[PDB]
This record gives C-alpha cells, structure tokens and sequence, in this order.
C-alpha cells in the first residue's frame, strides 16, 4: 500500500509542473490575440 | 465555421439548378442567412473572424426584397441592360 502512496505522490508532483508548462504555452501560443491567423485557429484550438 | 461552410455549400448551382426567381430557393437560403444574422449579434468580443463573418452576411434586410422581383422572367436582357446602366454598375455591363 505504501509504494502506491509514493506513486500517487510522484504523480501529483509531475502533474503540477505539467499544468505549469500548459498555462505557459497558452499565453504565447494559439487563441491569445496576437496575429491575424485567418481561419486556421480551429486546428490549433482543437489540438488545445 | 458553420455559417461559412453553409455559404460554401451553396456557391455552385446553375441557373437551372439554382432557382432564384420568385420562389427563390436561394433567396430562401438568404432568409435562412437572415436568421443566421438573427443569431449573428454577440457582444462577447470582436474578432477578425467575427467581423469577416459579419461582412459575409450583413445589411441583407435590403437584399431580402430587392431581388425577389428582380429575378422574375420580367427581367429580360433589356432589363439587365437597364440595371447595368441606371445603377451605373460595370457588373452587369460585363455580365448581363
């Protein structure tokens, strides 16, 4: 049961920085209002 | 996307296919786009794609009754002439 607790630990630990790099990709990439991007935004929005 | 891909689903019907004269299935498509304009207004934010869509389907309140009778067999190539000249548009000058 303990090693499963430590697995849950490392899981939460890595998921945190995953969400970090997630929110950090957001501001520079995609639906943020930066360029024209004529009607292409759907592809990147769907990958998001 | 939806408004645009419907606008593209109709761009190719020929004069025998597209009935635009007095029972106009495509002016009925234009009334469908009139209710598409009834759903157009949204004040969340102004987007480039949003104003592109708006430029595609706006001021159709004058298109709605303009061409319903402008497409009858009433309109003979002489009436196409009259249109091109009095409207001073080279559109029907180049294609009556």
């Amino acid at each position: 049961q303990a090693i499963y607790l430590k697995e849950l630990k490392q899981s939460i630990k890595d998921f945190t920085n995953q969400v970090s790099i997630f929110r950090r990709d957001y501001e520079k990439n995609g639906p943020m209002v930066e360029g024209i991007s004529p009607a292409e935004a759907m592809e990147r929005l769907r990958r998001f | 996307d939806s408004v645009i891909k419907n606008i593209q689903q109709f761009k190719e019907k020929s004069w025998q296919d597209v009935s635009k004269d007095d029972l106009a299935k495509m002016e009925e498509d234009a009334g469908k786009y009139g209710e598409q304009c009834s759903r157009l207004p949204k004040d969340l934010k102004e987007w480039q794609a949003y104003r592109d869509l708006k430029n595609y389907i706006d001021s159709l309140r004058e298109q709605l009754p303009l061409i319903i009778s402008l497409k009858k067999p009433s309109i003979m190539p002489r009436h196409w002439e009259k249109i091109k000249e009095i409207t001073n548009t080279k559109l029907n000058y180049e294609n009556p």
